[PDB]
DNA sequence: CCTGCATCAGAGCCCAAAA
DNA sequence: TATAATGGGCTGATGCAGG
RNA sequence: GGGGGGGG
């Protein structure tokens, strides 16, 4: 078949059709499964071995693998692979960390405590110390993981008119932009069905919009203002140092009724 | 540990399209949406929830979620129920199901085979005010929209008409998000072309222009108030932790005062103008005293002018006016006595 | 924050870590059976993007054939891995053989027609039917074998052996055969009349191969 | 087991500080 | 919405893979 | 990936 209705190759008479000179080879590690009726599973499906692929139950699948539905070869394909569960990302960590029994945990690491080599007691210990921890606290890991993001009253990162009539802005107004904006095209390159190379990129460049949020220069390159080298101020920066909330604002403070002069 | 340099590294992990290979995913992705078409005649559906669920097949069960527009929440249940219906057709019917299933497929092999197109255009856009990867994904995104609309009839490389797309995407991005202060797409255009007319008269001119230099530059409509109101416009804020200057101990946030909130001195100002002013509607008599109250309010602000005082002060209407003269009148005469409130006139 | 809290709950190490959150290796959930390298996956394994990419969607590879060089094998043919596909290729892995695009098609058109031959007595072999290859006759000496009819010939040339078509008007009054071991002594096109020699017949003829 | 060996968070106060 | 364009420019305290 | 002109 062609672009046009000329240059069409159309059968002149009865014959048989042999293929000569392909532009490559593509050799498959696979599996074929012939049908001449009528076959029941799509092109895309996961199936293992048995399953029934075409023609009522007839024919059926040896391996496990991913169905590919050949109408010209009248043919279904089912190439070996699994419907193995593998993630990236705090999104897998977060079940992981959903999926503890600390209870058990403790039972098991209490079993190692009661071992030689000194160093075994030791690390055993450590995970220990954060298994209770969170027992007695009543925290769950899974909490480490952010879905909501929460976002700071704004009279703390004002935007405000000075004297000029310019505008002047907090640090985390831009912090929190950066993270809007990413949230919102990785909600819209979901909905749209990007492949899996662009959603892992949107969602990777999600982790350090936050990162820079929380504790910005922790990880990687500190987040900067365009055409500035300063670091932009994240909220860990604004809590300590000399110059950080506790320091600052809190243990000490400018007072009222106060002067100064020569002596 | 360098997210530019693995994306490099991923993208590079999906060989190029031969023009043979470039056509056949091309041609495919076509035929599928003329599948997705003819589908939702034969089953009484609609083609954006059809092309949807044909898709999450593809992706597998990993993407599943609603998306905007679709009538129907799109969990697995529904996607059963409607695939089942798709499954449900007779075999010249259900071969249009195969089609679309190998659209999708097609679609994603396109997308992500042209994604070194995509970087080769955004780092010409850097230092915009959008980072690197920022513009990759809106780029990515146009590249996205040029595979839908791609006709691979007309013979051209797909390269061509992405391009197309994928800058009209960027500076869309750098449009929209690059200013705290959000512009219009078509405002931030006309600022733009200030700069470049303005830096066009420099160059000629030996020397800054003025806005009456720029606004003849501009045509007609343009006159320097004009350049000048669209330049205020144009500015952008900076940031309360700038330092200023020294660099080690001082931020010019330090140097702005917090004109909202009340002073200790304008809070005490405020409570003691309402303890006089009650101290002083009673001394006549509280009742036309509280006409007058009624009328303008301690707390509240009741000024409306006629009407609504037709019901209860407690008199018909027009009195009600009078005796606020008189209060008013009384008052004047009581304040020339207490002329405590004469300094609360600043 | 180290130890990281997270990963010690986990028993991840810091690299570990990273690689799952920053998005450069997986981290598996439910092996549903996978193996890789000859060992079952296990679950909390950690799989680079090529592993997972082996387990998840398969193995396979594309060699490219050099322009016009045709394919030692053909299309849905099984291979081992070292077998070789094309002049200069060679094949890396086993499986299926897939042709990506075939730059040439030839259409093998069923023909079957009804044609005529005289030969001696004594020189030809008694059957009902001649396969490919089988010898149709042996002759003593030469033998010319003559037109039946007179007309201007249409000469149709196979592989091996040949067909002769004589017309008048442009009706075909005669459709001859010519085997193996016949050379046609007329041209295309060329007028001849009832009786002159169209082929000469020499030793042992036999039936062309298709 | 122990040591190199790496990765991180410390580095005085208040006032002018001339942006 | 269409020539083609396809990979960036100084210290101490502590927890680690390695002799 | 942590830092500077003056007064005490």
């Amino acid at each position: 078949a062609a672009i046009d209705p000329e240059e069409e190759v159309i059968a002149e008479a009865e014959g048989v059709v042999h293929l000569h000179e392909p532009a490559s080879i593509l050799v498959v590690k696979a599996r074929v499964y012939p049908f001449e009726d009528d076959v029941e599973v799509s092109t895309g499906d996961r199936v293992a071995p048995g399953d029934v692929l075409a023609d009522g139950g007839k024919v059926k699948s040896d391996v496990y693998g991913r169905v590919e539905v050949d109408l010209v070869r009248n043919v279904v394909r089912v190439v070996e692979s699994y419907d193995i569960d593998a993630r990236m990302g705090a999104e897998a960590i977060q079940q992981l960390l959903k999926e503890l029994d600390l209870e058990a945990l403790e039972k098991e690491l209490l079993e190692e405590m009661k071992h030689p080599s000194r160093a075994r007691r030791a690390k055993a210990r450590k995970r220990l110390e954060v298994v209770r921890a969170f027992l007695d606290s009543g925290n769950r890991p899974e909490w480490m993981i952010l879905e909501a993001v929460p976002v700071l009253p704004p009279d703390l990162r004002p935007m405000v008119q000075v004297d000029g009539g310019r505008f002047a802005t907090s640090d985390l107004n831009d912090l929190y932009r950066r993270l809007i904006n990413r949230n919102n095209r990785l909600k819209k390159l979901l909905a749209q069905g990007a492949p899996e190379i662009i959603i892992r990129n949107e969602k990777r460049m999600l982790q350090e919009a936050v990162d820079a949020l929380l504790d910005n220069g922790r990880r990687g390159a500190p987040v900067t203002n365009p055409g500035s080298d300063r670091p932009l101020r994240s909220l860990t920066d604004i809590l300590s140092g000399k110059q950080g909330r506790f320091r600052q604002n809190l243990l000490g403070k400018r007072v009222d009724y106060s002067g100064r002069s020569v002596i | 540990s360098d997210p530019v340099r693995q994306y490099l590294h991923e993208i590079g992990q999906v060989p190029l399209l031969t023009l043979e290979e470039e056509v056949e995913l091309a041609r495919k992705v076509e035929e599928g949406m003329e599948a997705i078409k003819k589908l939702s005649e034969i089953t009484g559906l609609d083609p954006d929830l059809i092309r949807e669920v044909v898709r999450a097949k593809i992706l597998g069960s990993a993407r599943v979620r609603h998306i905007p527009g679709l009538k129907e929440t799109l969990d697995p249940k529904t996607v059963e129920e409607i695939d089942q219906k798709l499954k449900s057709l007779p075999k010249e019917h259900k071969r249009y199901l195969h089609i679309a299933r190998e659209g999708e497929a097609a679609r994603q092999h396109l997308i992500e085979a042209n994604l070194r197109l995509v970087v080769s255009i955004a780092k010409k856009y850097t230092g915009r005010g959008l980072s690197f990867l920022d513009l990759i994904q809106e780029g990515n995104q146009g590249l996205i929209r040029a595979v839908e609309k791609f006709e691979y009839k007309r013979r051209f490389k797909f390269s061509t008409y992405a391009t197309w797309w994928i800058r009209q995407a960027i500076n869309r991005a750098i449009a929209d998000q690059a200013r705290t202060i959000r512009i219009p797409v078509h405002m931030v255009e006309t600022i733009n072309k200030l700069s470049r007319t303005a830096r066009q008269l420099q160059q000629e001119l030996g020397r800054e222009p003025t806005y009456e230099e720029i606004a003849e530059a501009m045509g007609p409509g343009w006159d320097a108030k004009r350049v000048e109101e669209t330049l205020k416009i144009a500015q952008e804020p900076v940031s309360l932790e700038t330092p200023i200057g020294d660099e080690k101990d001082s931020f010019y946030g330090d140097f702005i005062p917090d004109e909202h909130l009340p002073s200790p001195v304008d809070a005490a100002t405020q409570s003691l103008l309402s303890e006089e002013l009650e101290k002083a509607l009673s001394k006549l008599s509280e009742r036309e005293a509280m006409v007058l109250k009624l009328r303008k309010g301690l707390i509240d602000g009741r000024e409306h002018t006629l009407e609504e005082v037709g019901a209860f002060f407690g008199v018909t209407r027009e009195r009600i006016r009078q005796i606020e003269n008189k209060a008013l009148r009384k008052l004047k005469y009581h304040e020339s006595r207490t002329r405590k409130l004469r300094d609360f006139l600043d | 924050d180290v130890p990281s809290k997270i990963g010690t709950l986990l028993d991840l190490s810091a690299t570990e870590l990273e690689q799952v959150l920053y998005f450069s290796k997986y981290i598996v959930l439910d092996p549903k059976g996978a193996i890789l390298n000859g060992v079952p996956v296990e679950k909390r394994q950690l799989l680079t993007d090529e592993e997972y990419r082996e387990l998840r969607y398969g193995k396979q590879e594309t060699y490219p054939l050099p322009p016009g060089v045709d394919a030692l094998v053909k299309d849905g043919e099984e291979v081992v891995k070292g077998q070789e596909l094309a002049p200069g290729v060679v094949s890396r892995l086993d499986g299926v053989a897939l042709y990506r695009f075939p730059r040439r098609v030839r259409v093998e058109y069923v023909k079957k027609e009804r044609a005529g031959l005289r030969l001696p007595l004594a020189a030809w072999v008694e059957k009902e039917a001649y396969k490919p290859g089988e010898i149709l006759a042996e002759l003593p000496e030469p033998y010319l074998f003559r037109a039946e009819e007179e007309g201007v010939v249409e000469l149709k040339e196979l592989e091996e052996g040949a067909f002769l078509v004589l017309r008048r008007e442009d009706e075909p009054v005669a459709t001859y055969f010519l085997p193996v071991g016949m050379t046609p002594l007329v041209v295309h096109g060329e007028i001849v009349e009832k009786g002159q020699p169209l082929a000469e017949a020499k030793g042992l003829l036999r039936m062309p191969r298709q």
